[PDB]
């Protein structure tokens, strides 16, 4: 069905099916419905085709034994359409091979030294874009500090295309550590680079590798909030969220409703109230307490972040008091505010039967509705059917 | 001085009257109604 | 071929957006235009520092007006400056209409096309403007070729994009076929900020200034004597304060034209002014003597 | 030339220019900028609608030493007029910070394109004060008798701004500030009045230190500044005055009114509290039997 209603030369609902596709056949093979709708995989391009081939990863998590077999046609050096199928076919290499992923990091790695010295073409940013998601994956957790410093070469090379995908890429491998040394370059490059993929990387990036720290972090936060720049002010938020993961804190809470109210910049308004979603996790029953005020609040930024509050929240077992917060949400007119909603319903009730539970039924049918409408835009149709695929877990 | 208790008294006044106002309110329009 | 052909979101700056303000407002309502210098960077974030303006022609906006005599005698003279820079596109202004390129304004930018292949064309309409934020777009010009094949999509990778419906299919349809109207956001500096906000030199002095006494002792009476004449009003209101609903007896008995209302304003209006007053008057004495 | 002169109203795009201006041509560490301004004169009021850079090159060793390219203003200028008739060559800005006797050479060449005194605007770049880092200067000619015969000078005048009404609305799209310079409400002004007393403290300093250098460091005698001084002492207020009482009953007054009026209000309150409350009144019956009904539904 969300076949049918969804045409593939959009590059946005290709998107959405395909991701949704990989979630349900997620955890084992199944590329039978690939193959039948193959004509619709072909038509994607552009970005909708380095996702496409990262969705084949999704669907083989796990399995390793024709792990790296099937991607085998679509890596570079062999044949291929295109520079997306070359660039995200080590990006769903490491989907596969991720968390025994020691061997895949040889790999990749080899490309990511040829590449540093100098690049070409387009072709040549896209593969390396690819890359660096690539070795994030394969090295997570790992903290292997000589591979943070081949990825700040890609940053000093400056196609800035792979910018973005480096940055992420540091956080990922690094995990942690709060290695006071790339704290420092990171911070200082972020104001030296204006192309805004790269910035928005590092802002991330600075947020992922302070985890765990604690207190330790709070020198951190201050400056990254106290910015004139939205950008740091972005990843600011998340500082708090990483490095406080895990425990109620009294510190935490204060300095993130402040920031919602205080600051104009949109996009910062809705990263704090995502923010409390992570830090809030130890009791969950809170967190519709925290963001119930929030919710009357009619800045639609702040509106959306308070589903992906709840949607980080209450992942395991369902609450009642949850769901009350997004029925109004479902509804609003603000088409992203129903999109994070949609979505965020599916992961708090992933794998909860229909049969002891109505509303989980009747929620499954409100997306199914969504996807025929044409009435509806497009942002909603994308936010109707990532959330199946979420709920049935294929 | 005279004048400084008057307008001392009057203020008083005003900040009572706020504070009770908006608490009957709050239990009628929890309660059932059209 | 790969090529994103990601759509520019324009990055003007806040000297620019203000004399482009200036110079559309007062050739109301005929057209006015004049260039963009800037930068490009990335593949979809076009710097815009500075403007300069063209001469308005009876022509109301058309490739005619780019005169390359006016063009190459003031580039020049911005190279002393170091001002020169790259032309990253044209503004002109719409005022008479909401934004959008009409056939006239397509010619005109078709030739900016092949001068700069991410020139944009950026419409202030500076009067109509539905909201308090100066509502202006950003157009470019997208080819017959791509658009009938679909690969429109791939122009709005890496964009969230922004939203023009006021006049429907039709305004959706010549957004499309025009370019496609991408975010404006304002890159401000806190040297700027400042300047901007500080609008008062005479603040030290006028503050200390009191006014003169034989005017002060007028108001006072008036200002009495007034609510007076309001209270009685006043009275008349509460005889009512029966009918069956608030809003009906709004209607029925015309009860707008409101005393309350006056009365209220009256004395908050009177009451700060006295404060004022005692205070200045009050630091004088004791801060000079 | 013209005595046209007596307000000077300055647009936000001249003064937000300017600044930037400074550093497009990289002219920083103590180094003069000078561009002409553009607008509209011979009037009382003064409307500098905009401004433009000149090249220019500072030589600090001799301040008789400098670079203007005279025949560049002139050409530019011409262009201008033609999108408005509004622009005239109406002199020159000057980056600051400081009034100089060098500004004058400058001022005698600009003298010759004009038709009124030259404005010689003075942005200061240091950004100092509460107030506007900008004053007024115009250059006037006076028959003065002080050993010199005949002085040419330059004497202060206010400073004041005008806005567009377009122009204005842009200043506002870009603060998020709904602004303190306003002289507003009730809480405004009472900011101000304490800025005001702040802002004087300093002023009165400067003259402290001024007369100090001319006793200790021996710079010469200038009468013309004491005689005024002198005067600042001779019109003082004094206590002990029946003119202190006169200013004590006209207080009494003021808290009569006050105490009124807020008692007014305190009326207007006791009749809010009432009102509502006979809506709640009304909310319970409502509410009673709605429950009732509720349960025959249920």
């Amino acid at each position: 069905k969300s076949k049918s209603s969804l045409d593939g030369k959009f590059s946005l609902f290709h998107t959405a099916v395909s991701v949704a596709n990989g979630f349900m056949h997620a955890g084992t093979t199944d590329n039978s419905f690939i193959k039948a709708n193959l004509p619709w995989l072909g038509k994607a391009q552009n970005w909708a085709k380095f996702t496409a081939t990262a969705s084949l990863g999704v669907i083989h998590k796990g399995n390793l034994l024709e792990g790296k077999k099937v991607m085998a046609p679509y890596l570079p050096g062999s044949r291929a359409s295109s520079r997306f199928i070359k660039g995200g076919s080590l990006y769903g290499l490491g989907l596969i091979y991720a968390g025994f992923g020691r061997d895949t990091t040889d790999y990749l790695k080899n490309i990511i030294v040829e590449n540093s010295g100098t690049s070409g073409d387009e072709d040549v940013d896209v593969l390396l874009h690819g890359a660096s998601l690539g070795i994030g994956l394969a090295a997570m957790g790992s903290a292997n500090i000589e591979v943070y410093e081949a990825l700040k070469e890609v940053l000093y090379n400056d196609s800035a295309t792979s910018g973005e995908a480096a940055a992420l890429g540091m956080g990922l491998c690094m995990l942690g550590t709060g290695k006071p040394e790339a704290i420092h370059d990171m911070f200082t490059y972020s104001q030296e680079t204006q192309h805004g993929n790269i910035t928005r990387g590092l802002a991330v990036g600075l947020a992922l590798i302070n985890y765990g720290r604690q207190e330790l972090a709070d020198d951190l936060i201050t400056k990254m909030l106290a910015s004139d720049e939205s950008l740091l002010r972005y990843g600011g938020a998340f500082t708090i969220a990483l490095a406080y993961a895990g425990t109620g804190n009294n510190s935490a809470v204060k300095r993130l409703l402040h920031v919602a109210v205080s600051d104009s910049n949109d996009d910062v308004r809705r990263a704090a109230v995502i923010a409390l979603g992570f830090v809030l996790l130890r009791d969950y029953t809170t967190v519709p307490r925290i963001v119930q005020l929030l919710s009357k609040s009619h800045n639609a930024h702040v509106r959306c972040g308070t589903a992906f509050a709840l949607g980080i929240a209450c992942a395991g077992k369902g609450l009642q008091s949850a769901i009350d917060v997004l029925d109004p949400l479902t509804k609003d007119p603000v088409d992203f505010v129903r999109q994070a909603a949609m979505i965020a319903l599916s992961m708090i009730l992933i794998q909860q039967t229909e049969k002891l539970n109505p509303q989980v039924a009747d929620i499954n049918k409100n997306f199914l509705s969504v996807i025929t409408n044409k009435h509806q835009e497009g942002l909603a149709k994308f936010g109707a059917c990532v959330a199946q695929g979420i709920m049935n877990a294929g | 001085q005279v004048f400084d208790e008057r307008i001392k008294f009057a203020n008083q006044l005003h900040d009572e009257y706020l504070v009770s106002m908006r608490y009957p309110e709050d239990k009628k329009t929890q309660q059932n109604e059209k | 071929t790969g090529r994103d052909d990601t759509k520019e979101t324009v990055y003007i700056s806040s000297i620019a957006l203000l004399k482009m303000l200036k110079h559309g407002r007062a050739g109301v309502p005929m057209e006015v235009m004049g260039l963009m210098l800037g930068e490009f960077v990335d593949d979809y974030t076009v710097n815009v520092v500075d403007v300069f303006a063209m001469p308005q022609s009876g022509t109301g906006v058309s490739v005619e007006a780019v005169d390359d005599v006016f063009q190459a005698k003031m580039m020049d003279m911005l190279k002393q400056t170091g001002r020169d820079q790259m032309v990253v596109g044209w503004y002109h202004s719409h005022p008479g209409f909401g934004c959008w390129l009409s056939s006239v304004d397509v010619n005109t930018q078709k030739s900016f096309e092949q001068l700069n292949s991410r020139a944009v064309a950026v419409v202030v309409d500076p009067i109509q403007s539905v909201k308090g934020k100066v509502v202006i777009d950003a157009f470019r010009l997208i080819d017959t070729g791509a658009l009938i094949n679909n690969l429109e999509p791939r122009q709005t990778t890496s964009n969230t994009g922004l939203l023009n419906k006021a006049n429907i299919q039709a305004l959706i349809h010549g957004l499309n076929r025009h370019y496609y109207s991408l975010n404006i956001d304002y890159h401000k500096t806190a040297k700027e900020t400042k300047m901007l906000m500080n609008l008062h030199k005479e603040q030290w002095q006028s503050g200390l200034k009191m006014y003169d006494y034989e005017e002060k002792e007028e108001s006072n009476l008036a200002a009495t004597k007034s609510m007076v004449k309001i209270a009685e009003q006043y009275s008349k209101r509460i005889e009512e304060e029966k009918e069956l609903t608030e809003e009906e007896l709004k209607t029925r008995y015309v009860g707008r034209q409101d005393p309350k209302k006056h009365l209220s304003e009256t004395a908050d209006e009177t009451l700060e002014n006295n404060i004022v007053s005692v205070l200045t008057a009050g630091v004088n004495s004791v801060a000079i003597k | 030339m013209s005595l046209q002169h007596e307000k000077v109203t300055i647009a936000p795009l001249v003064l937000l220019s300017a600044l930037d201006h400074y550093e497009r041509t990289q002219t920083k560490e103590n180094k003069r900028c000078v561009g002409v301004i553009l607008g509209d004169a011979n009037s009382s009021t003064i409307r500098v609608t905009n401004s433009f850079a000149l090249p220019f090159e500072e030589d600090e060793k001799n301040s008789d030493v400098w670079f203007l390219d005279h025949n560049y203003i002139e050409n530019m200028n011409e262009m201008c007029k033609k999108i408005n008739a509004k622009e005239k060559l109406i002199g020159w800005y000057h980056s600051g910070p400081k009034l100089r006797a060098s500004d004058l050479k400058i001022n005698e060449l600009f003298k010759k394109y004009t038709q009124n005194n030259p404005l010689l605007l003075i942005v200061d770049v240091k950004q100092q004060g509460v107030g506007l880092p900008t004053d007024a200067y115009v250059a006037i000619e006076q028959v003065k008798d002080d050993g010199t015969s005949t002085e040419k000078t330059f004497l202060h005048l206010p400073c004041t701004i005008e806005a567009e009404e377009a122009e204005e609305i842009g200043v506002e799209h870009l603060l998020r500030d709904v602004r303190d310079q306003a002289a507003g409400g009730l809480s405004i002004r009472l900011t101000n009045q304490l800025k005001s007393l702040k802002g004087l403290q300093s002023k009165l300093k400067d003259v402290v230190e001024y007369l100090d250098k001319v006793i200790n460091k021996e710079l010469p005698i200038n009468h013309t500044i004491l005689g005024k001084l002198q005067d600042v002492f001779n019109l003082l207020p004094n206590l002990g005055t029946p003119d202190d009482d006169e200013i004590d009953v006209e207080n009494h007054d003021r808290i009569n009114i006050s105490n009124n009026l807020q008692k007014a209000l305190t009326v207007k309150t006791n009749d809010e509290l009432m009102v509502i409350y006979i809506s709640n009144l009304v909310r319970s019956i409502i509410a009673f039997d709605d429950l009732i009904e509720n349960k025959i539904q249920n």
